[PDB]
């Protein structure tokens, strides 16, 4: 019932920093989590990070630790059980490696286990 | 209510003023959320509403004779009167007194019209 | 520590029905400080009733405070489960109702989301529920008529 | 096995419900007030400490002109009047012919016939004998029936008349309305959210915050004021139907004196001492008035436009200059002071760049009237006694009631004049962040486990 | 199919005993709409109570209701038997009562006739009813003491 | 032989205890003969209502008497003691409330001093008794996320 | 039973205390005629027959 729509893709040389930004709506923004994955092209796509909207807090691979700032704007409310929202990824050091395509997705339950699985995803965007 | 009497002068001279009156007998005034209306009809064409007073107070009445229309509203002589000022022969028409009942919260013992 | 009155109600089903006793605290403690009439005993006699009909109308609303908690004991009395706040049934959860698992519910929605999703059909829901207990009335009319 | 059904007493759900409230009164027994304060004395006390239980996560819809708790509150004003009034002196007798002439205004003060010295050929009893005295009369309250300076108290051949009794005050105390177990009370605590609409932010309490009945028609006193920027209320539809409320986040201040030094005369009428009037006045004769800084006001005024047309969407003109009215409440700021009911000229603050500048202090001329017909209907009117000395209130100016005159002209026409609008739209201004609703506790889900055994 | 409302009052006692859900339900389902106060909010306010003593008089009919509905839980609990709708007790049947047998009670008579047959004794079953519990008071009452 | 209607309150609290259903009953039998409104049907029609209100606070305070009984049973709902008058529970005796071992306390004590030895605490323990529940609550909350 | 009374009755005599307050009988407009009842005298005989 939830949509993802994600800012419109740019080319930009590396040693630069960018933004993506990835709008929600159809949900409750603060429910479900948000989780930014990159599939890379000529290896296995990589998981980055997640941060919560509500608590937010933020835990990210190593592999992307000290180099990536995410932030959550607070939602909109919408209807009794619909919000809107937005969410903000950030990349420091650019390079030639860092080109693939990116997604941003929320979490399927609210508790348990599998709280903040990636679940509905965006349309994506594409890199350098 | 269903006895809305009307009274005045149906004989005016030009540029003097049109005063009319309209009494109600049911003493459905008092009840809040009432507009009580002027309206006048030329022959042969449509109606045009005048002016409405509210069950607070006076508010609006018809843009085109702004200036020159004043509804007045006399609560305990149950009554309520409209003034014309500049009486042309173009205001040469059939005036009617009438009343409608708009509730924001259609929260009453009945319903309205 | 305990989120207070309703304060769960934005919170998953499950974590709603671990205070659901805080919920229920306040259909009583509401009315225990209005029965009290301690802080009502003297001043101005009974709150002056004589020529004052608010003071009826205000002994209207609390009646009808009491009036609803009876007609929930009422439902948890015929559904055979008046000592306990859960209580499981006989009766089977046709998937018409909702089509959503159990983790879905119990860990992604709220209960007033659920209330809404379900309020089409809890007439038939109460329906089976005072039926279902029929069959355990007939049990014990087998063991009446021996 | 499969799944089963089972019973959940106490699930946090409501549904949007409306039930009767009742009074609360602030726990100093008011001692310090000498009557009762619009007969709330005899009023549940508040607890000591409310319970207010932040609900996280909680996103409700709010409508405040849907909400109803405004019509109660209305209905529990006019029939506390009633309560007040049905036990005072009615001056039935009183409608007799006057015999009146009028006196004149000072000469430093616009030569107006008002204040009228009215003589009463009228008899109380046979023990009377037809005495004569005089009283000073406003100009509103009497009409010349007949010439030869003839006269007669208004409105005694359409209804009675009764006199609000001298103890009784009319100073509004803020009062908390209560919800019953069982049923719940809202509270929207986003300061900028408009009136209505989903809030993402609820919290829930046994009884709201103390509201202060407050009578006025033109801009609404001693009010609370919502914080950061100023609210504008409207509905739905806006397009010159409704009326539109303003809540400020600054309020300006508003003195109002009547500086004639009235005193008490012709008492008793009844079997006993009975009724009040109007002595002489002592020293000089000055008409009653209000200033408000002109500063202040302009800068109001500046930054209602600006939020007028935030909300509106548009660009487009809006005007204030003009300004209409039906009857006298909405011509006039109609208002309670002391006791003394104030009617003011407001044209000095709705016109068009009044200012200058040629006042320090803007000042609004102000007639007084001891006939009032709020919610007297048609049949019974109030007389409300006269005030010895001079009376001075300082108010709070914390809302405004508005109304637009919307026509499709292109955005040319867009004339915003203030109404005279209902007492109701008070009650609205203050319980726009409130709502009740009443607790369905009976949640049934399945958990796959059922009650095999019996007994 | 259910026979509605007292529909059984003609019926065996057997019959009757199957659907004592639904004589069970016209306790509520009168209340549930009077303390509903939903088509009643908005009429003329609270139905104008000011000066209509009716107003004040139905509210006190509505009153007797719930105080009947509480007389009965009442015992229902004093018994031991709040939750169910059908117990069974340790009062063994004095024969002075009724002589009938099971099948001519069960299968011959309704709950009429018998409840008239039976008024004469009324109060000494509840007597035995309200004393038999209370050797179950004091078998807890050993369990107390230890 | 039943000493009668709070009979045992000089007793020891173990007499009491077994004598509970006797100060059980005057909660019903006083409210039992005022709803009757038998004796009040024909009597001047409803005893005149009109224009007296002392009828309408006569009314009044019987909606109290019902409104204490429906706050006990509202307590022993949620302590799941409902159909029972002597229930055990899971909350531990903590030794600060009283120091006084069994022997001297069910037959050396009287149920008015031990209320009043123990109305300092009576708070805490029934916050225990709503939060052991809880627990309860908790376990049936593992048998329905399975 | 058609029961009418054929006066044609009017207003007068309004005001009394503070007010307009009671209503009265003026003159009557047309014949003076006096108030009665038709049954029809079949129907009644075979109802009193039937009784
Ligand atoms: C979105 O939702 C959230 C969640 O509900 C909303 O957040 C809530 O907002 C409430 C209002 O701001 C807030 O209420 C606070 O209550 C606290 C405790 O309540 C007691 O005390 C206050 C008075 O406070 C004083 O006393 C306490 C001790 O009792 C001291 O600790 C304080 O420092 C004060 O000295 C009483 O009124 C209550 O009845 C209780 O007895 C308070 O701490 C707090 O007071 C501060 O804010 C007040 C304005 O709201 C202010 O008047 C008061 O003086 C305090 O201000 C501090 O800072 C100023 C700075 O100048 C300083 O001068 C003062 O001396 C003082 O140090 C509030 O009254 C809820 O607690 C809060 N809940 C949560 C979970 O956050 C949020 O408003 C809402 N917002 C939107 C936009 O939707
Ligand atoms: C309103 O709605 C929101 C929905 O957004 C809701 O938030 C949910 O809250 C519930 C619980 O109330 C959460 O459900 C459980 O969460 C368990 C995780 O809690 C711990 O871990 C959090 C994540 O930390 C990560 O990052 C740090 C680095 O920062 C890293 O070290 C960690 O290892 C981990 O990777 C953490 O946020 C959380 O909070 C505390 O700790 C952090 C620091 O870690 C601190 O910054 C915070 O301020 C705070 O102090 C805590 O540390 C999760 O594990 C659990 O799933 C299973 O695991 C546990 C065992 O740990 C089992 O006990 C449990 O039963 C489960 O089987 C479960 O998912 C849910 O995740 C939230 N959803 C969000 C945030 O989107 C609010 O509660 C709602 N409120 C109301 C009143 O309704
Ligand atoms: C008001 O009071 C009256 C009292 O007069 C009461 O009537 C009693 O109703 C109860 C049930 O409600 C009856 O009790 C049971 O009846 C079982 C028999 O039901 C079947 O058989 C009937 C007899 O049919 C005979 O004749 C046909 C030829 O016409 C023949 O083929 C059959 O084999 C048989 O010999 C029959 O009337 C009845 O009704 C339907 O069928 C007929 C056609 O057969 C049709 O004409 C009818 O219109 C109708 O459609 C039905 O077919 C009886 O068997 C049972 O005893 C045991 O057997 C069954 C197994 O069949 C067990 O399940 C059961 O538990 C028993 O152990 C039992 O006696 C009782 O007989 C009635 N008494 C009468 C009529 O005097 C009303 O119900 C009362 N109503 C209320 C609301 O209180
Ligand atoms: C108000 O407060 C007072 C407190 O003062 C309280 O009195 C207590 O009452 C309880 C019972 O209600 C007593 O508790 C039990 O008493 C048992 C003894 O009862 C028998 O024995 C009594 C003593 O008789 C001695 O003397 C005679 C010679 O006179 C001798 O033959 C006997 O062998 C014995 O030595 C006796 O008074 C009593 O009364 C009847 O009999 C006498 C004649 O014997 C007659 O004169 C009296 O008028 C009366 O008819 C009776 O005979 C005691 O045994 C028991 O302890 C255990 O034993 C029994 C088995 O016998 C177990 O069944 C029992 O469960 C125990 O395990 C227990 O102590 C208590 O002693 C009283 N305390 C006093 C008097 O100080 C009132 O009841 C209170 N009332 C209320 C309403 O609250
Ligand atoms: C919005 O909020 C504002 C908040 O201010 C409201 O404005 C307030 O209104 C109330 C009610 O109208 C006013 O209360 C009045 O205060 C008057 C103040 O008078 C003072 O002097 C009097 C005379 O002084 C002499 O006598 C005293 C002894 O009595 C000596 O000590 C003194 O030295 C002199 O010798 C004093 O009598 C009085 O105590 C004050 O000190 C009072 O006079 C006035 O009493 C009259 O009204 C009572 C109520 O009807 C009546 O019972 C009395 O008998 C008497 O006739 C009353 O207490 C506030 O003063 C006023 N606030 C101000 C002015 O700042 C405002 O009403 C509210 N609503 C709106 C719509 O604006
Ligand atoms: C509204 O208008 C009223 C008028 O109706 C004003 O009330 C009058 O106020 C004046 C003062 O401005 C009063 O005049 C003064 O009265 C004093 C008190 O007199 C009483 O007490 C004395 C002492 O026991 C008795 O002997 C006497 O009989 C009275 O019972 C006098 O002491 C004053 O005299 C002194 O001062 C004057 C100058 O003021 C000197 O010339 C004298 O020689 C002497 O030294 C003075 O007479 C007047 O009495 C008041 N009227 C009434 C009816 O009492 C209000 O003040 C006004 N409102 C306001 C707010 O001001
Ligand atoms: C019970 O009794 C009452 C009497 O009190 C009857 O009411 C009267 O009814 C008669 C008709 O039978 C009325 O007479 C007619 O009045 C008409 C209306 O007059 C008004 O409107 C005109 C037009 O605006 C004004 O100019 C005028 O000033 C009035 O305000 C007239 O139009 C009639 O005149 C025409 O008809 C007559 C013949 O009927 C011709 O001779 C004329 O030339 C002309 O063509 C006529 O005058 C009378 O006015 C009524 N009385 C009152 C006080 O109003 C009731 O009808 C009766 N009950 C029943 C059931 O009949
Ligand atoms: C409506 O107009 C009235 C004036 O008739 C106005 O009332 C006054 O408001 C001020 C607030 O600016 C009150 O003054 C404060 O009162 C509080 C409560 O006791 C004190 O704590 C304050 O003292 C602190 O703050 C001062 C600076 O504001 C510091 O200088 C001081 O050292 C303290 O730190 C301060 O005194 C004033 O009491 C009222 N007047 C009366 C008679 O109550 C009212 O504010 C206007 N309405 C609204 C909604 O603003
Ligand atoms: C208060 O503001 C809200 C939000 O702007 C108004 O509701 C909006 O109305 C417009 C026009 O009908 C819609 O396009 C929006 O979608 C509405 N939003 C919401 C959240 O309801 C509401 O009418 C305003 N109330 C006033 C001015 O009294
Ligand atoms: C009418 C009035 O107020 N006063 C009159 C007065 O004018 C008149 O001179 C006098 C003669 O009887 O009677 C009195
Ligand atoms: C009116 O408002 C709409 C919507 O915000 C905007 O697109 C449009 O440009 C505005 N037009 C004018 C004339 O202000």
């Amino acid at each position: 019932q939830g949509q993802l729509v994600q800012s419109g893709a740019t080319t930009t040389k590396p040693g630069s920093s960018v933004k993506i930004s990835c709008k929600t709506s159809g949900y409750r923004f603060n429910f479900y989590h948000i989780n930014w994955i990159r599939q890379t092209a000529g290896r296995g796509p990589e998981w980055m990070g997640w941060i919560s909207p509500y608590s937010g807090d933020k835990n990210l691979a190593p592999a992307f630790q000290d180099r990536v700032n995410m932030t959550t704007d607070t939602e909109v409310p919408v209807t009794s059980f619909t919000s809107t929202g937005a969410a903000y990824m950030e990349i420091r050091n650019l390079t030639s490696d860092d080109t693939g395509t990116y997604f941003c997705a929320k979490g399927l339950l609210r508790d348990g286990s599998s709280t903040w699985l990636p679940y509905l995803w965006g349309q994506g965007t594409l890199l350098t | 209510q269903v006895q809305l009497q009307e009274s005045g002068p149906g004989r005016v001279k030009p540029s003097e003023t049109l005063s009319l009156t309209c009494a109600v007998s049911d003493d459905s005034f008092g009840s809040s959320y009432f507009y009580w209306s002027w309206i006048r009809q030329a022959p042969g064409k449509g109606l045009e509403w005048i002016g409405y007073i509210a069950y607070s107070g006076g508010v609006r009445y018809n843009p085109s004779l702004s200036s020159r229309v004043t509804i007045s509203r006399n609560i305990h002589e149950r009554q309520f009167y409209l003034r014309l000022t500049s009486m042309t022969a173009a205001d040469t028409a059939v005036y009617y007194c009438a009343r409608h009942c708009e509730d924001d919260y259609g929260y009453y013992s009945a319903a309205q019209s | 520590v305990f989120l207070g009155f309703l304060g769960a109600a934005g919170s998953t089903m499950g974590a709603a029905s671990m205070t659901l006793t805080v919920q229920a605290r306040n259909l009583l403690s509401g009315i225990v400080q209005q029965q009290s009439n301690l802080l009502r005993a003297p001043e101005c006699q009974q709150h002056l009733l004589k020529d004052t009909h608010w003071g009826i109308k205000q002994l209207q609303a609390r009646v009808l405070a009491v009036e609803h908690y009876l007609r929930d004991q009422q439902l948890l009395g015929i559904w055979g489960c008046s000592g306990k706040l859960i209580c499981c049934t006989n009766v089977p959860w046709n998937s018409s109702w909702s089509n959503r698992n159990l983790s879905e519910i119990w860990d992604n929605m709220t209960w007033l989301q659920w209330d809404k999703e379900i309020s089409n059909y809890t007439q038939i829901i109460y329906g089976l529920l005072e039926e279902s207990q029929n069959q355990q009335e007939k049990n014990e009319q087998d063991l009446l008529a021996l | 096995e499969n799944l089963w059904v089972t019973v959940y007493y106490g699930v946090p759900v409501w549904k949007d419900a409306e039930t009767t409230l009742f009074c609360a009164s602030d726990a100093k027994a008011y001692e310090t007030k000498k009557h009762n304060v619009w007969a709330t004395h005899c009023c549940v006390p508040t607890d000591p400490n409310p319970q207010e239980i932040h609900l996280e996560n909680v996103t409700e819809e709010f409508n405040m002109w849907k909400n109803n708790m405004v019509e109660q509150m209305h209905e529990d004003i006019i029939s506390l009047w009633d309560q007040s009034l049905k036990p005072c002196v009615k001056l039935t007798p009183l409608c007799v012919t006057l015999q009146c002439t009028n006196v004149t205004n000072n000469i430093t003060d616009d030569m107006r016939g008002e204040l009228k010295n009215c003589s009463f050929n009228m008899t109380t009893e046979l023990r009377d004998k037809k005495q004569k005295v005089y009283s000073l009369f406003y100009r509103l309250d009497v009409v010349q029936i007949n010439s030869n300076k003839e006269y007669r108290l208004i409105n005694c051949n359409t209804s009675a008349i009764t006199q609000a009794c001298p103890k009784v005050s009319f100073e509004p105390i803020p009062i908390h309305y209560c919800a019953p177990a069982g049923f719940a009370i809202l509270k929207c605590k986003d300061k900028k959210f408009n009136g209505t609409g989903p809030c993402p932010n609820v919290s829930t309490v046994q009884c709201t915050h103390g509201i202060k009945p407050v009578v006025s028609t033109q801009l609404l006193l001693n009010g609370s004021l919502a914080e950061e920027e100023v609210i504008i209320r409207s509905e739905n539809i806006t397009n010159n139907a409704k009326n539109i409320l303003v809540q400020l986040n600054t309020p300006v201040q508003i003195n109002c004196t009547r500086p004639n030094n009235n005193t008490v005369k012709s008492i008793r009428i009844g079997p006993g001492q009975w009724f009040y009037y109007t002595g002489d006045i002592i020293g000089d004769i000055r008409q009653a008035h209000c200033n408000v800084s002109k500063a202040t006001w302009n800068e109001t005024l500046g930054k209602v436009v600006k939020q007028l047309r935030k909300h509106f969407g548009n660009n487009t003109i809006i005007r204030f200059a003009n300004s209409s009215g039906g009857d006298l409440e909405v011509t006039t700021h109609s208002f309670n002071c002391g006791g003394e009911f104030f009617y003011c000229n407001t044209s000095g603050l709705f016109n068009s760049t009044w200012i200058s500048g040629s006042n320090d202090s803007i000042t609004l001329p102000c007639r007084i009237k001891q006939i009032i017909n709020m919610w007297q209907r048609i049949g019974q009117a109030m007389y409300a006694p006269p005030i010895q000395g001079v009376i001075r209130c300082v108010s709070n100016i914390t809302g405004l009631i508005l109304t637009r005159d919307g026509g499709s002209t292109n955005s040319t026409t867009e004339t915003f004049r203030p109404g005279g609008g209902d007492m109701r739209d008070n009650w609205r201004s203050e319980l726009y962040k409130y709502k009740v609703v009443k607790i369905e506790p009976l949640g049934v889900a399945p958990t796959r486990c059922k009650r095999r055994v019996v007994g």
